[PDB]
């Protein structure tokens, strides 16, 4: 842990970016696989921060690890591999908390490994595991976005003013595919500090030819009156109908409801978790607190904030939105309500 | 008294006609009894809250060898009531936007004057009017508004919730303003105010000062039965009203009670 945490957020880990976990490790990593080591280093340094990008990188690293995995004698691999992959996941979590996508993916991989019988050969098992990972990715990530792109194309109209927030690999694709089909609309990109990841969507839209706008989230109440729809992306859909997404989503949906604007949500079926949550206090993630430091004017005001023992710096990442503010959810199965997540989980 | 023709010229409201009749009959203490006699007689013809409000206001104003002061005060009050509408319109026409959509329920001279004063300022807007099923006054309002070069549209009384999302603001006239701040208007006003409140749509009301009635209805049944008579009037709570545009200025629903208390009616 680094720095002093908040009283209400003292049950969560607060790591740092400068403090690397590879200091107390061998350059040729013995206990940990080099692939997983570099993956955790990238996660800690922020090289891979996308919800789906993180899962894809994790699965590719796991494929690489399996490619060079030798089953010892005196034991089967169907269990040795599961027992060996656990410390890797623990190290990855120590580097950066895992996401719901990564959790579901490792669960599916463990289930598939357990489904392998000792009756089969090692090479056949490894090849089947690799092919299974490949086709699972292609289905739940690649093919799971083409159906959502043609389902949301119906709800997009000419002259619409769609409002997006943050960065999402699915929202940008939906908009870029709807623009090329014949729709002529304009997008409003909302961003928040300190990540400022909305600029990614802004650039991806400008390069596509869609008229786009950019403004910070505090001014969301000023532009919403002219907004017709609010298309948002999330990281996970809880079993209680709620939605887990970036911290600046719940208040955005609240202001949209206050302005009488229909809110939408687009998520893949593989992000349908089984747990539940009521607020952003029981399970969240506190990133490095020094990200709030900003060069405003002539000097920084939080340059030595740790000298003040009473001052705390909260850097929440995720948040939980109630089902009372979500109208429609878009998936590969079709348009379903916000209170139908358990039905899809069935 | 004489027949209902002091309203031979249509423009003029019923309350102003009743006030003129009362003032002229005053030129014919013990006045009180005679006047109460008169207000009551007057009310048989018109079951309306504005007439009773004006009568009560005149009775309070009366509060008898010194009749010069009373006649002068009545003349000045009548002139002020006549100038009421121009002030109301000039003060309310600023809350309308270019290209905005307006929603009205029934026919009213005050809202019509407001709309004409707004369109006289080089403003363009669309207005939706409810047909007013009880008596087809919404069609009359739309006909009188189509002449002013305004794209008016008539909608059914049951379709007030279907076109609520398209409307940007709601403006209607009130026959009587209750003490708490509510209004007594056509039967199809409470449902419209409720539908507008559920969508954060502003709900403005325009009314004169001679319509401040000293009542306090708790529900749709506490209102006097003589004013309702298929009822012809309903009550709307002040929590559903945004502002009130009266000859005294732009006030909140919680300001009419202050005026009635200062008046000691």
């Amino acid at each position: 842990d680094y720095g002093s945490k908040v009283s209400l957020f003292s049950h969560l880990p607060q790591y740092s970016r400068q403090n690397s976990l590879t200091q107390f490790m061998s350059i040729p990593s013995s206990v940990i696989h080099p692939a997983m080591v570099r993956l955790g280093l990238q996660y800690s340094q922020g090289l891979v921060s996308g919800s789906n990008a993180r899962c894809i990188a994790l699965l590719r690293a796991l494929q690489q690890v399996i490619q060079d995995y030798t089953t010892p004698p005196n034991e089967e691999l169907s269990r040795d591999l599961v027992n060996k992959l656990k410390p890797y996941m623990s190290f990855l979590t120590q580097c950066r908390p895992l996401s719901a996508s990564m959790h579901n993916a490792i669960k599916f991989l463990n289930k598939e490994i357990t489904s392998v019988g000792s009756s089969k050969r090692e090479e056949e098992a490894k090849s089947e595991l690799r092919a299974a990972i490949d086709r699972y990715v292609q289905e739940k990530i690649v093919l799971a976005a083409q159906a959502i792109s043609r389902f949301a194309y119906q709800k997009i109209s000419n002259g619409d003013v769609i409002l997006v927030y943050g960065c999402s690999s699915l929202v940008s694709r939906i908009l870029q595919e709807a623009w090329t089909e014949g729709r002529r609309f304009r997008v409003v990109v909302v961003d928040s500090r300190p990540w400022l990841e909305g600029r990614h969507t802004l650039r991806s839209l400008v390069h596509a030819g869609v008229p786009a706008s950019y403004l910070l989230i505090p001014a969301a109440s000023y532009v919403l009156p002219e907004v017709s729809k609010v298309l948002l992306g999330a990281h996970a859909l809880l079993a209680n109908g709620s939605v887990m997404s970036r911290v600046g989503t719940a208040q955005l949906a609240l202001v949209a409801r206050a302005h009488n604007v229909p809110v939408l949500v687009c998520c893949e079926t593989y992000k349908f978790c089984e747990r539940v949550q009521t607020d952003a206090f029981v399970s969240n993630e506190l990133d490095d607190p020094d990200d709030l430091q900003c060069k405003r004017g002539e000097h920084v005001a939080l340059a030595n904030w740790q000298n003040h023992a009473s001052l705390r710096l909260l850097n929440l990442v995720y948040d939980v939105t109630p089902p009372e503010l979500v109208d429609l959810v878009i998936t590969e199965l079709g348009m379903i309500p916000c209170s139908s997540v358990p039905v899809v989980l069935r | 008294y004489f027949k209902s023709q002091m309203k031979e010229d249509p423009d003029m409201a019923s309350a102003v006609a009743a006030i003129r009749t009362l003032l002229e009959f005053l030129k014919r203490q013990g006045l009180r009894a005679n006047l109460t006699s008169a207000i009551e007689t007057l009310c048989g013809v018109d079951s309306s809250v504005a007439v009773s409000s004006g009568g009560e206001l005149f009775l309070r104003f009366i509060s008898s060898k010194c009749k010069k002061i009373m006649i002068e005060r009545g003349e000045l009050f009548l002139r002020r009531i006549s100038l009421s509408r121009n002030k109301i319109a000039d003060l309310c026409h600023t809350f309308i936007k270019d290209g905005a959509t307006i929603l009205t329920h029934a026919y009213s001279r005050v809202v019509l004057r407001v709309l004409e004063a707004a369109v006289a300022a080089k403003k363009r807007f669309s207005v939706y009017v409810t047909e007013s099923q009880p008596d087809l006054s919404g069609k009359k309002m739309a006909k009188a508004l189509c002449h002013l070069n305004v794209p008016v549209t008539v909608v059914l009384d049951a379709a007030v919730g279907y076109i609520m999302e398209k409307a940007d603001l709601v403006i209607v006239g009130a026959e009587g303003v209750v003490e708490n701040g509510g209004i007594i208007n056509k039967i199809g006003t409470n449902q419209m105010a409720v539908c507008a409140k559920a969508q954060n749509k502003p709900f403005y009301v325009v009314a004169e000062s001679f319509k401040f009635v000293r009542l306090f209805p708790l529900n749709q049944q506490d209102v006097p039965d003589k004013f309702k008579y298929h009822p012809w009037v309903d009550y709307t709570a002040p929590s559903l009203i945004t502002l009130l545009f009266t000859d005294l200025g732009v006030l909140t629903p919680s300001a009419v009670s202050d005026e009635l208390i200062k008046l000691y009616l």
